[PDB]
C-alpha cells in the first residue's frame, strides 16, 4: 500500500545502516516488503525479502550475512539491518512492494510499488 | 508433554479401571464434548481400546477438532474419522505453553499437498510447492518448509492463546474389554430368571451353563435376531446360554 | 541466484524505431519475469512482470515475450522519453541490462 | 438398466447357467455366443433349437428354456 | 547394506486364488448360519502372483511390491526361509516406515525412519562344528531413527535347518490398513506344496490391529539366505537360496455369503461377484438352488466422463464493493 522509508545517512565504516518502510492499511496481512540496492553506476540489487506474517527472510546469495532484515507486527515495518557499512558500498537503496500473494502460498513471484529510495554513505 | 499439532502424539490406556467418573466437571477444562456415549454414562461402560491423542493448538483452532469439521488444523495435522467414538477436551494453558516473547516450540502444518485421512500422523518435513519452477529446497517464492511456529503469548487474544487438547478415542464392547469403569460385581447366578451387566450387554434372562465354544477373541455371539445367544464370563470365562425368562 | 545475460549492452536507434531487449537465463524460471525502465536519478520502475504480461500504468506500446531461458522485451515504437537502461528480474535478482542510446 | 435373470438347472444336476438381460438388443454390456435375441431380451448361455417341447423353465414371449443332452 | 547378485531370471509365474482368503469379519461368535458379509477380501479365483526362491538357479525372490487395498500373503515352507515383512510408502528413510521382524531373538515390529538396505535380509549359516544350522546375520535395515512405535515379543527358536522336500507348513496373512490401524490376520494349516496353492477353504482369525497412523501404499517381503563353508565367503554372491515359496494377492471389495458350522467355523463362502450362479445363491440366502429363474439384482451402464459445460463468464463478483465499502 505505502512504502514510506528513512532519510539519508552517512557514518563510520564498519557501523550497521538500520532504516525501515512502513507500509499501512492491508499491507501487513498481505504483501510482503523487498529491499533492493540501486549502486552508483548499476542496475539494482536485491538483496532480501521479509514476510512477518511467516516470519520469514530471503535473501541474495550476495548480502547474505551483510544483510538481515527484522520486522513489526502492525505496521508492516520492513527495518532491514546491513552491517559492516563500507564505503564503497555507497548506495541509494530501497523498499518495494510484492504484489502477488495467495492462500495457497504460492506467495510473492513480482514487484509492483517501488519506493525510490535514500543515500547511505560513509 | 504436549506435541505440536503437526505431530500430535498418542498413548494407549489398557488393563485398568475407571476415573472416567465425570472428571471434567473439576471445571479445569474450557470445553468438554462427547460425540458417542452422554458423558455421565462413561464411567458405567467397558471399551476394547481406549486412547488419548496429546497435542497444543490456538483458541481458534479448538473449534475443528470434530468430526466432520474441515479447516488447516483438521486436515493437514490432526484428523478425526467423521464417525467417531470419543470426547474432544480442552483447556486453556498460557501458564505453560505461553511466553512473553513468544512460545514458538509448538509447530502447525501450514503448507501440505493433500488431505489427511482419520489419524494419519504424517511428520513429513518435505518442502512445499506451490507454481511451476521446482524450487527444490529453496525456501521463498514457491517453496516452503511445512512447518511454522506460532508464538504463544499471554497477552494475545484468547484465540491466540493456547490451548491444550485431548482426543479420547474409544472402542465399545465389540471384543474382550480391557478397560472399564469402576464397578462392583456381585456373583454369578445360573438358573431363575436374573438381570445382569458383565461388560455390557444389559439385560434379563436365564443363564445356563453353554456347550458352546468361542473363539478366544470373540466373549459374545448373536441370534438371526441380532440379540445376544451367549456370554462368556469375564471371569472364569465358562460361556453361559441366555435363555428367555418364561 | 538465477544468472542472467542481457545483450546488447548498448542498444542505438532513433526514436519511433522498434527496440528489442534480449535477456537469458543459466537456467529455466518458467514465466517469472519482470521487466524495468532506469533513468538517471530514478530506480528502474516496472514495466512487465509474468515475461509478458504488462504491468498496472504501464503504455501499450510495452511488451515482452519468451519462456524457459529465452526472454524478449519489445517497444514498439521507443519514444524520446524512453532512452532508458532496461533490466530483467527472475524471482530473486536483476540482470545486467541494456543502455538504449539515440542513434 | 434393467433387471437380470438367471436361468438355473437345478445345482444337484449342473452349475451351467444362461442369463436373460431384460431391455437388451443385442447392443450387450457383458458377453457374447450362445446369444438368443427375443421379446424378453437377450438370452445369454443358451442353445437355442428348432425343435418345440413341453415347457419346463418358463421366460416369456413363446420361450421355454431346459437342460438337456450337456 | 549388501548388493546381493549370482540369480537366474526366474519368470513371474501365477497361481489360482480358488476359494481361499475369505477371513473372520468379525468378532463375534455366529454357528449354523448363513450371513452377508461386506469387506475387503481376497477375489475368488483370480491370478495370484506366484514368488519362489529355490537354489537347484540360486534365486532369491524379494521385490518391492505394491499394497494397494490390501494384501493376501501366502507363506509356503518347511525350511523357514519366508518370514517378516515391510511396509511404508517411498521406502527411502524420507518418512516412517513399518518394519516386522521375526528372528530367533523375538519378534521385533517398529515404526521408524528407516534407512533400508536395498534387499534387507536375514540368514543362517552351516557350521562345520555340530554339523548344524544358525542364525548369523541380520543385515536388515542400515540405520532408524525419529521411532515412535514400538512392540517386542519373546524369542522364537525357529528350526534353522536348510530342510529339502516339498512345502510341508503354511501360513496365510492378511495385512490391511484402515483408518490408522493396521490389521493383521492369519492362520496355519499342514501342506504337501509345490506350486499350487491347494483347493481348499479358509478363515483366519485376528491377531493383533496395531494402532499405528501409518501411510502404506508399497510393501517389501524379507527373507533368510543360507550360507555355507561350502559357499563364497563373499557377502554379496556367497550364498545359498534354500527352498521356498510365497503368494501375492490383493482385497477387493466384496460380498460374500458366508456359511457358519455347529461351533462357528466358517466352513464355506460365496464370493458373490464371480458370476450368476454365485449372485443367485447370495440373493437367495442359500448355498443349493433349485430349478428356475431367478432375478439377481440389476444390469446398470456406468458413465465414463464427466460434463460441465457451465455460462462463460469471465469476470468477477464485486464483493469487495459491499465489504470494506465505507
Ligand atoms: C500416502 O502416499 C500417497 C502417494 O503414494 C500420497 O498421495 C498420499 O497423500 C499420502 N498420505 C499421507 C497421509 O501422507
Ligand atoms: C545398490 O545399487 C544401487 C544402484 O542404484 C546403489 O545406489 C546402492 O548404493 C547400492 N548399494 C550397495 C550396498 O552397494
Ligand atoms: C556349533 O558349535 C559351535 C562350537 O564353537 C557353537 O559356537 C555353535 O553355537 C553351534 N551351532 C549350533 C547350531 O548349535
Amino acid at each position: 500500500v505505502q512504502l514510506v522509508q528513512s532519510g539519508a545517512e552517512v557514518k563510520k565504516p564498519g557501523s550497521s545502516v538500520k532504516v525501515s518502510c512502513k507500509a499501512s492499511g492491508g499491507t501487513f496481512s498481505s504483501y510482503t516488503i523487498s529491499w533492493v540496492r540501486q549502486a552508483p553506476g548499476q542496475g539494482l540489487e536485491w538483496m532480501g525479502r521479509i514476510i512477518p506474517i511467516l516470519d520469514r527472510v530471503m535473501y541474495a546469495q550476495k548480502f547474505q550475512g551483510r544483510v538481515t532484515i527484522t520486522a513489526d507486527k502492525s505496521t508492516s515495518t520492513a527495518y532491514m539491518e546491513l552491517s559492516s557499512l563500507r564505503s564503497e558500498d555507497t548506495a541509494v537503496y530501497y523498499c518495494a512492494r510484492r504484489a502477488i500473494d495467495s492462500d495457497t502460498y504460492v506467495e510473492q513471484s513480482h514487484f509492483d510499488y517501488w519506493g525510490q529510495g535514500t543515500l547511505v554513505t560513509v | 508433554r504436549f506435541a505440536s499439532v503437526y505431530a500430535w502424539n498418542r498413548k494407549r490406556i489398557s488393563n485398568c479401571v475407571a476415573d472416567y467418573s465425570v472428571l471434567y466437571n473439576s471445571a479445569s477444562f474450557s470445553t468438554f464434548k462427547c460425540y458417542g456415549v452422554c458423558p455421565t454414562k462413561l464411567n458405567d461402560l467397558c471399551f476394547t481400546n481406549v486412547y488419548a491423542d496429546s497435542f497444543v493448538i490456538r483458541g481458534d483452532e479448538v473449534r475443528q477438532i470434530a468430526p466432520g469439521q474441515t479447516g488447516k488444523i483438521a486436515d493437514y495435522n490432526y484428523k478425526l474419522p467423521d464417525d467417531f467414538t470419543g470426547c474432544v477436551i480442552a483447556w486453556n494453558s498460557n501458564n505453560l505453553d505461553s511466553k512473553v516473547g513468544g512460545n514458538y516450540n509448538y509447530l502447525y502444518r501450514l503448507f501440505r499437498k493433500s488431505n489427511l485421512k482419520p489419524f494419519e500422523r504424517d511428520i513429513s518435513t518435505e518442502i512445499y510447492q506451490a507454481g511451476s519452477t521446482p524450487c527444490n529446497g529453496v525456501e521463498g517464492f514457491n517453496c516452503y518448509f511445512p512447518l511454522q511456529s506460532y508464538g504463544f503469548q499471554p497477552t494475545n487474544g484468547v484465540g491466540y492463546q493456547p490451548y491444550r487438547v485431548v482426543v479420547l478415542s474409544f472402542e465399545l464392547l465389540h471384543a474382550p474389554a480391557t478397560v472399564c469403569g469402576p464397578k462392583k460385581s456381585t456373583n454369578l447366578v445360573k438358573n431363575k430368571c436374573v438381570n445382569f451387566n458383565f461388560n455390557g450387554l444389559t439385560g434379563t434372562g436365564v443363564l445356563t451353563e453353554s456347550n458352546k465354544k468361542f473363539l478366544p477373541f470373540q466373549q459374545f455371539g448373536r441370534d438371526i435376531a441380532d440379540t445376544t445367544d451367549a456370554v462368556r464370563d469375564p471371569q472364569t470365562l465358562e460361556i453361559l446360554d441366555i435363555t428367555p425368562c418364561s | 541466484e538465477i544468472v542472467m545475460t542481457q545483450s546488447p549492452a548498448t542498444l542505438s536507434l532513433s526514436p519511433g524505431e522498434r527496440a528489442t531487449l534480449s535477456c537469458r537465463a543459466s537456467q529455466s524460471v518458467s514465466s517469472y519475469l519482470a521487466w524495468y525502465q532506469q533513468k538517471p536519478g530514478q530506480a528502474p520502475s516496472l514495466l512487465i512482470y509474468d515475461a509478458s504480461n504488462r504491468a498496472t500504468g504501464i503504455p501499450a506500446r510495452f511488451s515482452g515475450s519468451g519462456s524457459g531461458t529465452d526472454f524478449t522485451l519489445t517497444i514498439s515504437s521507443l519514444e524520446p522519453e524512453d532512452f532508458a537502461v532496461y533490466y530483467c528480474q527472475q524471482p530473486l535478482t536483476f540482470g545486467g541490462g541494456t543502455k538504449v542510446e539515440i542513434k | 438398466f434393467g433387471g437380470v435373470s438367471v436361468i438355473t438347472p437345478g445345482t444337484n444336476t449342473s452349475n451351467q447357467v444362461a442369463v436373460l438381460y431384460q431391455d437388451v438388443n443385442c447392443r450387450v454390456y457383458s458377453t457374447g455366443s450362445n446369444v438368443f435375441q427375443t421379446r424378453a431380451g437377450c438370452l445369454i448361455g443358451a442353445e437355442h433349437v428348432n425343435n418345440s417341447y413341453e415347457c419346463d423353465i418358463p421366460i416369456g414371449a413363446g420361450i421355454c428354456a431346459s437342460y438337456q443332452t450337456q | 547394506c549388501v548388493n546381493l547378485t549370482t540369480r537366474t531370471q526366474l519368470p513371474p509365474a501365477y497361481t489360482n486364488s480358488f476359494t481361499r482368503g475369505v477371513y473372520y469379519p468379525d468378532k463375534v461368535f455366529r454357528s449354523s448360519v448363513l450371513h452377508s458379509t461386506q469387506d475387503l477380501f481376497l477375489p475368488f479365483f483370480s491370478n495370484v502372483t506366484w514368488f519362489h526362491a529355490i537354489h537347484v538357479t540360486k534365486r532369491f525372490d524379494n521385490p518391492v511390491l505394491p499394497f494397494n487395498d490390501g494384501v493376501y500373503f501366502a507363506s509356503t515352507e518347511k525350511s523357514n526361509i519366508i518370514r517378516g515383512w515391510i511396509f511404508g510408502t517411498t521406502l527411502d528413510s524420507k518418512t516412517q516406515s513399518l518394519l516386522i521382524v521375526n528372528n530367533a531373538t523375538n519378534v521385533v515390529i517398529k515404526v521408524c525412519e528407516f534407512q533400508f538396505c536395498n534387499d534387507p535380509f536375514l540368514g543362517v549359516y552351516y557350521h562345520k562344528n555340530n554339523k548344524s544350522w544358525m542364525e548369523s546375520e541380520f543385515r536388515v535395515y542400515s540405520s532408524a531413527n525419529n521411532c515412535t512405535f514400538e512392540y517386542v515379543s519373546q524369542p522364537f527358536l525357529m528350526d534353522l535347518e536348510g530342510k529339502q522336500g516339498n512345502f510341508k507348513n503354511l501360513r496365510e496373512f492378511v495385512f490391511k490398513n484402515i483408518d490408522g490401524y493396521f490389521k493383521i490376520y492369519s492362520k496355519h494349516t499342514p501342506i504337501n506344496l509345490v506350486r499350487d496353492l491347494p483347493q481348499g477353504f479358509s478363515a483366519l482369525e485376528p491377531l493383533v490391529d496395531l494402532p499405528i497412523g501409518i501411510n502404506i501404499t508399497r510393501f517389501q517381503t524379507l527373507l533368510a539366505l543360507h550360507r555355507s563353508y561350502l559357499t563364497p565367503g563373499d557377502s554379496s554372491s556367497g550364498w545359498t537360496a534354500g527352498a521356498a515359496a510365497y503368494y501375492v494377492g490383493y482385497l477387493q471389495p466384496r460380498t460374500f455369503l458366508l456359511k457358519y458350522n455347529e461351533n462357528g467355523t466358517i466352513t464355506d463362502a460365496v464370493d458373490c461377484a464371480l458370476d450368476p450362479l454365485s449372485e443367485t445363491k447370495c440373493t437367495l440366502k442359500s448355498f443349493t438352488v433349485e430349478k428356475g429363474i431367478y432375478q439377481t439384482s440389476n444390469f446398470r451402464v456406468q458413465p465414463t466422463e464427466s460434463i460441465v459445460r457451465f455460462p462463460n463468464i469471465t469476470n468477477l463478483c464485486p464483493f469487495g464493493e459491499v465489504f470494506n465499502a465505507t
